[PDB]
RNA sequence: UAUAGCUUGACACUGAACAUUGAUUGAUGUUCUAACGUUGACCCGUAAUCCGGGUUGCGGACAGUGUCUGGUGGGUAGUUUG
RNA sequence: UGCGAAUGCUGACAUAAGUAACGAUAAAGCGGGUGAAAAGCCCGCUCGCCGGAAGACCAAGGGUUCCUGUCCAACGUUAAUCGGGGCAGGGUGAGUCGACCCCUAAGGCGAGGCCGAAAGGCGUAGUCGAUGGGAAACAGGUUAAUAUUCCUGUACUUGGUGUUACUGCGAAGGGGGGACGGAGAAGGCUAUGUUGGCCGGGCGACGGUUGUCCCGGUUUAAGCGUGUAGGCUGGUUUUCCAGGCAAAUCCGGAAAAUCAAGGCUGAGGCGUGAUGACGAGGCGCUGAAGCAACAAAUGCCCUGCUUCCAGGAAAAGCCUCUAAGCAUCAGGUAACAUCAAAUCGUACCCCAAACCGACACAGGUGGUCAGGUAGAGAAUACCAAGGCGCUUGAGAGAACUCGGGUGAAGGAACUAGGCAAAAUGGUGCCGUAACUUCGGGAGAAGGCACGCUGAUAUGUAGGUGAGGUCCCUCGCGGAUGGAGCUGAAAUCAGUCGAAGAUACCAGCUGGCUGCAACUGUUUAUUAAAAACACAGCACUGUGCAAACACGAAAGUGGACGUAUACGGUGUGACG
């Protein structure tokens, strides 16, 4: 649910958090977590390849099942849990043979629900099956791009894709960014949408809230010196130049996509 | 242990006030041994040469002090000190 | 106040030790240059 | 005045068959696999999320790389500014 | 090959000049000893300082500075008989402490491999890598210097081998455990302290002090046994499915039979340890008391419980299940007996004269212990244990400088400016405006009482809580019961001083207004701000082999993320 804090202190005034009472409390499933060490925006060389990363709370990695290859085996939702790695919540499901796994909790799926995945599965939220068997116009999520690679599209909270057409071996999808993309019909997907759609209504309220998530302060290039940023410094507040990234490339409207390998799979660009 | 090895582990009996006090109160003799001599071979060499029944052996490595002989400064070599504890019914043989 | 030299033997040996010099090629060249000059102490190893 | 990067075309890796078409030779488009890609699946080395080989699938003469080349290029460099 | 210059280079020597200074204003005085010589050394009595330290002990760092004897050449900001100085000798004792060793984090290296003019870069399998996880000891005594190491007593852990009685053992594999966040709080405790009792000694240089008086002590560990406050968790049985790559008797799922319990963990308490040790004192010998109540930790139960979002290591040790293989064999189990536990460090300084600062330097330096009286308090004041008087002193008592105290009348008239000073300052109760984002403003502003004595009440409200009585397997049990101890606050009456928040400690307040919403960051060493950041907003690029960034490339971050995400840019809460 959505709730606004009380303006007791200056930090809690604009805080707007989302508390889900149906989420499990306590330690997650033991034989599904992995060690996840923070990087800080630094590659193998040690340099900062991505700025504004570093710090934040410690997080254990929850192994989430994106392929859903366990076909022809019914599974029951045991409980919805919290995942710090992604913006969507996860659900611990139990299989008929006694196997537990993590899956992206779709919108509406509660504990005790029956989910199945396969060519012979049924059309209901949470069930996985090849997109060639999914009716056109339906809303799916966790869609694959290759037949057997795992879910990559529509994985964030509240995201989903619609099957707009199916012609032969390819299925045209409308992505959450407004793109129409051709995908092989043999690729799989999951019916419904991703839960936690109220995730976007949250407000941090203070810089400390952002510092907990591993986000460092962003210094405006205009406030730097000429040797630091192309926007450089000056006597007072002077810009006098076209906005560009801190490497010389013109931002604010300049397209940066250059990929002739996947143009045949893109029907219409976003807008 | 090699008989030729036990002959070289012992260096000299350590004379001192603490050693003499331990000898007549704790029944323990203080001996200069090789720097690489272990407690087992020290006990074996003592029982073989001194003909005394050894109870337990305690050792410690003494660090060498810095001195000056004339105008040159030197560093004395290190040496291990063994506290050989003989049995209550055993006395020491000097040869 | 706090000066620039904070003596630590572990950091000293990992930075300037003999094995650290021998690990890299420039370290071996430094050791060769020191042997050529006749240095009584090649590295910081004690 | 140059140059990294980005980007355009030509030649090589780089093939086949057909239709339209500009002049025996080019361009366009549609199919195919055998070059090539695969940060899709499985098996083996192998009690290994590296790597190599095999099968299969998807792309496919595209992408990408090399030489030449037009544009852009204070991102970088050397300089001038009596 | 010729020197007077080059703020020329090197060495020696003048000048200032016998001048500044002799390094925290915590402080010294005297008697004796030694000595050539004593303010500085030792001994003795007084005085002052610290005492969440200027005490005690570790890890780093140093390496002999540790103890003893001897010397005062040089060093010590003075002298020196003294020293962290010179010289010689002595001193560091471990199955239980740490290293070492087993296992891993970040990270490093890296057989093959990929990439790259070369040198080399990345990286798989592996191997290193603590600041983390893994077996085990305590009390007293002893040296000039070591002790949890040596002695006494009393313990504990691990492994090898041999014998006896039973027995399916076996991993480079599967499962469990290891195993983990912040904040809050109270239930029981303990360390510890106060008092009472008991024991030993005293009857006070000056008015009283045989008593309700004074002084000191009144200690005892590890381990073993018992298994309590509390915490977690239903147990046993059988049939089945096969998810854990193979198997599984293990974990996972299902179904029924059953019993209202079972198991795990767990401080503290008591017995033993201990007829011992220690023990004030008395004569190397002996050595009495050695109990109770209350108060109470930030330490333990507690890796607990509650709650919250930011969702909070790994692996090994350990337990458990089997594959290959071995079936009077091996191996495992239980008992006993022996053997082994190697090597390295151990001295000393660690709020410092010994480490980092060129110094015997008013600086810095991680961790553990934490007494009494007041106090909320680890603040503060005075003290205990313990450690110190800070390595130049003696005189006088000018200007002037430094750090303070007081000050008539006035009270900011000073000055760029109330700079600095002066002033407020606590608890409890009453009371409190504009405005407001309804939370604040606010401790607004302002006011009243505060000491001691007696009574209520020979100590009340409250807390703790003994003996006895009753009940039940019979106990570290329940009810009762209230002795004893402990113990605020309030009122009334009285009383003393100029003053009772009496010392130290301890907000100055209000009004208008610019800037930035706020908490925060910033030019280490002249600028802490209106500057940066920030939550929020908008634009923009990116469909994943993403954009983008570091890399000749491989490769890596983005991200083990997927448009409710990521990057860049500008603005900067909110209306
Ligand atoms: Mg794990
Ligand atoms: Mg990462
Ligand atoms: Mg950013
Ligand atoms: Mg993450
Ligand atoms: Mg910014
Ligand atoms: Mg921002
Ligand atoms: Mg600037
Ligand atoms: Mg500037
Ligand atoms: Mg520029
Ligand atoms: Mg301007
Ligand atoms: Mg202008
Ligand atoms: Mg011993
Ligand atoms: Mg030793
Ligand atoms: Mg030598
Ligand atoms: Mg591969
Ligand atoms: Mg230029
Ligand atoms: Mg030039
Ligand atoms: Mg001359
Ligand atoms: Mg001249
Ligand atoms: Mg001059
Ligand atoms: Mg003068
Ligand atoms: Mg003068
Ligand atoms: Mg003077
Ligand atoms: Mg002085
Ligand atoms: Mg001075
Ligand atoms: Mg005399
Ligand atoms: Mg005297
Ligand atoms: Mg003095
Ligand atoms: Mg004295
Ligand atoms: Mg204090
Ligand atoms: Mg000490
Ligand atoms: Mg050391
Ligand atoms: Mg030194
Ligand atoms: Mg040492
Ligand atoms: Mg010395
Ligand atoms: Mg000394
Ligand atoms: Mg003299
Ligand atoms: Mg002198
Ligand atoms: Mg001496
Ligand atoms: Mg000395
Ligand atoms: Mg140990
Ligand atoms: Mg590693
Ligand atoms: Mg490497
Ligand atoms: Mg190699
Ligand atoms: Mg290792
Ligand atoms: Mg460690
Ligand atoms: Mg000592
Ligand atoms: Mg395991
Ligand atoms: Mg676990
Ligand atoms: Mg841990
Ligand atoms: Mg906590
Ligand atoms: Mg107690
Ligand atoms: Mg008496
Ligand atoms: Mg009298
Ligand atoms: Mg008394
Ligand atoms: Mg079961
Ligand atoms: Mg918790
Ligand atoms: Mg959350
Ligand atoms: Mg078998
Ligand atoms: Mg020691
Ligand atoms: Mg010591
Ligand atoms: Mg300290
Ligand atoms: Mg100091
Ligand atoms: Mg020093
Ligand atoms: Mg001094
Ligand atoms: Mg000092
Ligand atoms: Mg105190
Ligand atoms: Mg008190
Ligand atoms: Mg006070
Ligand atoms: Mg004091
Ligand atoms: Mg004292
Ligand atoms: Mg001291
Ligand atoms: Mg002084
Ligand atoms: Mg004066
Ligand atoms: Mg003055
Ligand atoms: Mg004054
Ligand atoms: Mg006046
Ligand atoms: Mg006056
Ligand atoms: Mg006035
Ligand atoms: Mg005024
Ligand atoms: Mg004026
Ligand atoms: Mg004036
Ligand atoms: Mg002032
Ligand atoms: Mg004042
Ligand atoms: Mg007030
Ligand atoms: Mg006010
Ligand atoms: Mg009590
Ligand atoms: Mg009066
Ligand atoms: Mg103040
Ligand atoms: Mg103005
Ligand atoms: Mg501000
Ligand atoms: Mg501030
Ligand atoms: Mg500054
Ligand atoms: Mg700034
Ligand atoms: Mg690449
Ligand atoms: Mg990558
Ligand atoms: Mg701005
Ligand atoms: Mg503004």
């Amino acid at each position: 649910a959505v709730v606004k804090c009380k303006p007791t202190s200056p930090g809690r005034r604009h805080v707007v958090k989302v508390v889900n009472p149906e989420l499990h409390k306590g330690k997650p499933f033991a034989p599904l977590l992995e060690k996840n060490s923070k990087s800080g925006g630094r590659n193998n060389n040690g340099r900062i390849t991505t700025r504004h990363i570093g710090g934040g709370h410690k997080q254990a990695y929850r192994i989430v099942d994106f392929k859903r290859n366990k076909d022809g085996i019914p599974a029951v939702v045991e409980r919805l849990e919290y995942d710090p790695n992604r913006s969507a919540n996860i659900a611990l499901v139990l299989y008929k043979d006694g196997e537990r796994r993590y899956i992206l909790a779709p919108k509406g799926l509660k504990a005790g629900d029956q989910i199945q995945s396969g060519v012979d599965a049924a059309i209901k939220p949470g069930n996985t099956l090849p997109m060639r068997n999914i009716p056109v116009g339906s809303t799916v999520h966790n869609v694959e791009m290759k037949p057997g690679k795992g879910g990559q599209l529509a994985r964030s909270a509240g995201t989903y894709v619609q099957i707009v057409a199916r012609d032969g071996a390819y299925v045209t999808l409308r992505l959450r960014s407004g793109e129409m993309r051709k995908v092989e019909a043999d690729c799989r997907a999951t019916l419904g949408e991703v839960g936690n759609a109220e995730h976007m209504l949250r407000v941090l309220g203070k810089a400390g809230a952002a510092r907990w998530r591993g986000v460092r302060p962003t210094v405006r290039g205009t406030a730097m010196n000429p040797v630091d940023h192309p926007h450089g410094g000056g006597e007072g507040r002077n810009f006098g130049k076209h906005p560009v990234t801190p490497w010389g490339v013109q931002t604010k409207g300049k397209k940066t996509r250059s990929n002739k390998r996947t143009d045949k799979f893109i029907v219409r660009r976003r807008s | 242990i090699r008989e030729e090895r036990l002959l070289k582990v012992l260096r000299a009996p350590h004379v001192s006030e603490k050693a003499s006090t331990a000898m007549e109160k704790s029944n323990t003799i203080v001996l200069k041994v090789a720097k690489d001599a272990t407690k087992a071979e020290i006990k074996a060499a003592v029982q073989k040469l001194f003909e005394v029944e050894v109870e337990v052996v305690n050792t410690l490595v003494v660090k060498g002090k810095v001195k000056r002989h004339g105008q040159r400064i030197g560093r004395r070599s290190d040496w291990k000190k063994a506290y050989v504890t003989l049995k209550e019914g055993q006395n020491l043989d000097f040869v | 106040m706090k000066r620039t030299f904070q003596p630590s033997v572990l950091k000293r040996n990992r930075s300037h030790g003999f094995r650290a010099r021998m690990a890299t090629k420039n370290g071996r060249q430094v050791l060769a240059r020191r042997r050529a000059k006749g240095r009584a102490r090649l590295t910081v190893s004690k």
